[PDB]
């Protein structure tokens, strides 16, 4: 081969024409529709529609949410979209004062129903679960069509505005007085003990640490409240075989510079939330520790 | 122009066999070890098939092999692509399972059934072309679980209980279709794969109990976490409150060598690296859309 | 055939055909170059007499992978093209037999 | 502010001689630690140096690489130093350092130096009063073993007296592989590595009690009807001279308890995959690698 085509500088791809203008090039047509730039041709994002109850339109309708899904053992609906504030109630680490001020709004033919499949099982719910990604351009009808980000920042079309998660402020924690410049989002569920039932907490947790060894270790701190009971909840019930403190997953990662507090407001109900900005995504396995 | 692994056969193809093809466009085909060219003996999961050697031997083998996506398949070539993580790829879907949106779907080596069912697609002289199963995570927990507990029964056999226990395991029951997975026993005599894995654990399961004594009551002293006293009582082993047989404390190791014990020690995690392999199962793929009636869907690269 | 005397079998017709096909076995030639080698050849800097003598060699070095690799490629077809032959070659004792 | 920079450039402060500034050029694609990322580095920052003690413990250098984050090295010039991070996902070429087989197909997890068999150990790089160091990168089943002796070497000093302890330490020290012996630098009993007692100590009775009947007594089963050299030889290591619950919906959920904890023993000498060799290099001066 000519030595032009290993010396040659890489191809721009602005620098071609539209793949759909070569086509109408070479025979000089003119559709009604401009080719000439297509929109969405530059993200590295990915993104999947849901098709969604309109019960559950609320909060998400701001952008920048954790959708989570939720199989159930019904065979239809077979995996519900469950809204991770949706999911706050059930969980103990809401204070009773926030558990009751968003119930109010979470009230549907479907939604105010769907908590019921979390009471029925005997599984732990992270068995169910599983992470999504976070919401973008919401379409807001009786079947509100979600737009999940698997991967990459979120922002709105066309680079208008980089939409924001929304960490709510009770799950949120902090390992370090002194964050360092990069610091990745690990949400948990952490499964306490008692008698009649588990009654999980919910956490989201922004840290410098990176590798999983030196991660789940300061866990082992913070939750051995939650440890203790684990251990003493084996000696009390043999044949009943609880498992896992807690899950750790990998989620994404921020600036920390970026954070800074903030407030959602739907139906005229504000809800103090932890804001990350410019947050890209990295969703990750489930990973169990004890 | 796109990187691509060419894979030209070898026994003379006829037509019909290549329109065969025409349905694999976009299918996972694990590799031995990446190269540019890659003879057809080497493609597929055929090429490590063995007779004595159990199922781990293929998982063992199969989660070093690396992924391979078809392309492009053409005349006498085949355009095999490497997938790049952090990018979709669609899959087809081979697995027996359906495929739900949003699952962490992870490659496991094939388990065909008793009665004959779906044929392999390539029955070119002798080799035929089988292809690793893509489930869903949890399953693939599943799967897993099943045949190492009917490798603890492969010894006892005769009692009608286990004889109707490994016929539960035997049948799975899930969403949508239902299936049965293979008894890795066969002739009565264990294949030497399970025996290797079922006393890995069974080492880990009685070795961890003398040596973790001595462990348990100097750590104990401090009562940081206070949960080591409960720890220490933990290693009595029993349901019943039992009454006044006066063992309450653990037995404890006595009159080991002093060089003994640390090979004892050296011995214990040696078992749990042979062990990990089935410990853990890497995802490989991460659906998001999926098509009507379930022939295929995107999937996000992993690992 | 061959004509035959009265009261022996004699020979009918014996038409016969037969179809040959085709082997097959592809080559391939990796090779390396550095990739400041590359960034040399593509970008030019400041016209420096130590950048222009970098240049040249980043240029020449090219040229002695491409020349390397089409020799490397008759190489192999005559490899190639020998291995076919010893595949089809019996061993010659059974050609004295036959 | 800005995303931790993809290129990094670290320039030498002090002077060095022109026979040094060549090692770099050999030093190439080479894995280096650093600590803060940044667009532009000092030199007292660049390499693993900075975090050695007097107390020269290993254990504790092992975990604070973990932390760090691996830069691969690239395009030497006369003073500029070109960092370079690797994204997750490419397939990156790495120059090996620490003498090993390699070969290829392992995975690789990046560890603390261990001097070789003479003891003498000629430095990689000296400059003014400071030395470069390179932590090894090691095959999976070498890093492994290394990592499982410490803590063999740790809940061993729990009990024994310590002049017994010291002389096994000789006897632990070594470590073959691939026809290569190893020694650790100064391995310590310390609080660093006390903590990874305590994590195995309870990660070890939580076995015992998910263990089932018949998983402890599975290895007594096999004796009593079968032998063989891998049943024979560990029947001397550990036991001392019909299942009664056929329970299969309660052992295909123990088990699944049991999983976990051997996920959480094992994680104490697994680590995660730094690079995946493809192709070593015949020269064995290079590997080829994946992970990130």
């Amino acid at each position: 081969m000519d030595a032009r085509a290993v010396a040659k500088r890489p191809r721009d791809p602005a620098d071609e024409d539209n793949e759909l203008v070569t086509a109408l090039k070479a025979k000089r047509e003119v559709n009604t529709i401009s080719v000439r730039y297509l929109y969405h041709a530059d993200h590295q994002a990915l993104t999947a529609r849901f098709f969604v109850p309109e019960g559950l339109v609320e909060f998400e309708a701001q952008p920048g949410a954790l959708l989570i899904r939720m199989e159930t053992g019904c065979d239809s609906p077979r995996h519900l979209y469950i809204s991770l504030y949706l999911l706050g109630i059930r969980a103990s680490n809401v204070s009773a004062s926030t558990r009751c001020l968003l119930e109010s709004v979470y009230t549907a033919s479907a939604a105010r129903a769907a908590l019921q499949w979390l009471d029925l099982g005997p599984h732990l719910l992270h068995r169910r679960l599983e992470t999504l990604g976070c919401v973008k351009t919401v379409s807001l009808g009786i079947t509100s069509l979600l737009t999940c980000v698997m991967r990459g920042y979120l922002y709105n079309t066309l680079k208008t505005e980089v939409f924001a998660l929304m960490i709510p402020k009770d799950m949120y924690l902090t390992w370090e007085e002194t964050r360092g410049r990069l610091q990745y989002v690990y949400l948990i569920i952490v499964y306490d003990y008692d008698g009649p039932e588990t009654r999980p907490g919910i956490y989201v947790l922004t840290s410098s640490i990176a590798h999983w060894q030196t991660l789940v270790d300061v866990a082992r701190g913070k939750f051995a409240r939650e440890r203790c009971s684990f251990v003493n909840r084996r000696i009390t019930r043999p044949r009943q075989i609880p498992l896992c403190t807690g899950v750790i997953q990998k989620l994404g990662w921020c600036l920390a510079d970026d954070i800074h507090t903030s407030f959602l407001v739907h139906k005229e109900l504000k809800l103090s939330v932890v804001r990350l900005d410019n947050f890209s995504v990295e969703l990750g396995d489930f990973r169990e520790f004890v | 122009m796109e990187a691509n692994i060419f894979c030209t056969f070898d026994h003379k193809l006829s037509i019909a066999d290549v329109g065969k093809l025409t349905k694999l466009v976009a299918a996972v085909v694990p590799i031995p070890q990446r190269l540019h060219l890659i003879k057809h003996y080497q493609l597929g999961l055929h090429q490590f098939v063995d007779h004595t050697r159990g199922y781990v031997r293929l998982r063992g083998l199969l989660r070093n092999m690396t992924l391979t996506l078809m392309r492009r398949v053409e005349g006498n070539q085949i355009l095999l692509h490497v997938p790049t993580h952090g990018l979709l790829y669609t899959v087809l879907n081979t697995g027996p399972v359906t495929w739900e949106k949003g699952d962490a779907l992870c490659v496991l080596p094939p388990l065909f059934h008793g009665p004959l069912a779906r044929e392999n697609l390539l029955t070119l002289g002798q080799w035929e072309l089988v292809l690793p199963w893509i489930v869903p995570m949890p399953l693939a927990l599943e799967i897993n679980q099943r045949l190492l507990i009917m490798g603890l029964f492969s010894l006892d056999r005769s009692y009608e209980e286990v004889k109707a226990a490994v016929q539960q395991l035997q049948t799975i029951t899930f969403r949508d279709a239902t299936f049965t997975i293979p008894d890795p026993v066969i002739d009565q005599h264990l294949l030497i794969d399970m025996k290797t894995a079922c006393l890995s654990m069974s080492m880990v399961a009685n070795l961890a109990s003398e040596l973790t004594m001595t462990y348990v009551r100097k750590l104990a002293l401090e009562d940081s976490s206070m949960l080591l006293v409960k720890c220490q009582e933990l290693l009595m082993r029993l349901d019943r409150e039992r009454s006044v047989g006066e063992p309450r404390t653990p037995a404890r190791p006595q009159h080991v060598s002093p060089d003994d014990e640390i090979a004892r020690l050296s011995a214990l995690f040696v078992m749990l690296r042979q062990l990990d392999d089935l410990i853990r199962e890497q995802v490989v793929f991460t659906v998001c859309d999926v098509s009507p009636d379930n022939k295929s869907a995107t999937c996000i690269f992993k690992g | 055939r061959v004509a035959s005397g009265a009261g022996l079998p004699t020979s009918r017709q014996t038409t016969i055909m037969v179809t040959k096909y085709s082997e097959k076995s592809p080559i391939t030639i990796p090779f390396e170059l550095s990739a400041a080698c590359l960034t040399y050849l593509r970008e030019t800097f400041e016209g420096t007499i130590l950048d222009k003598i970098l240049n040249v060699e980043a240029m020449h070095t090219v040229l002695r992978a491409l020349k390397n690799t089409a020799d490397a490629m008759e190489r192999g077809l005559i490899h190639s093209f020998l291995q076919t032959l010893l595949r089809k070659a019996p061993p010659y004792f059974v050609v004295q037999t036959l």
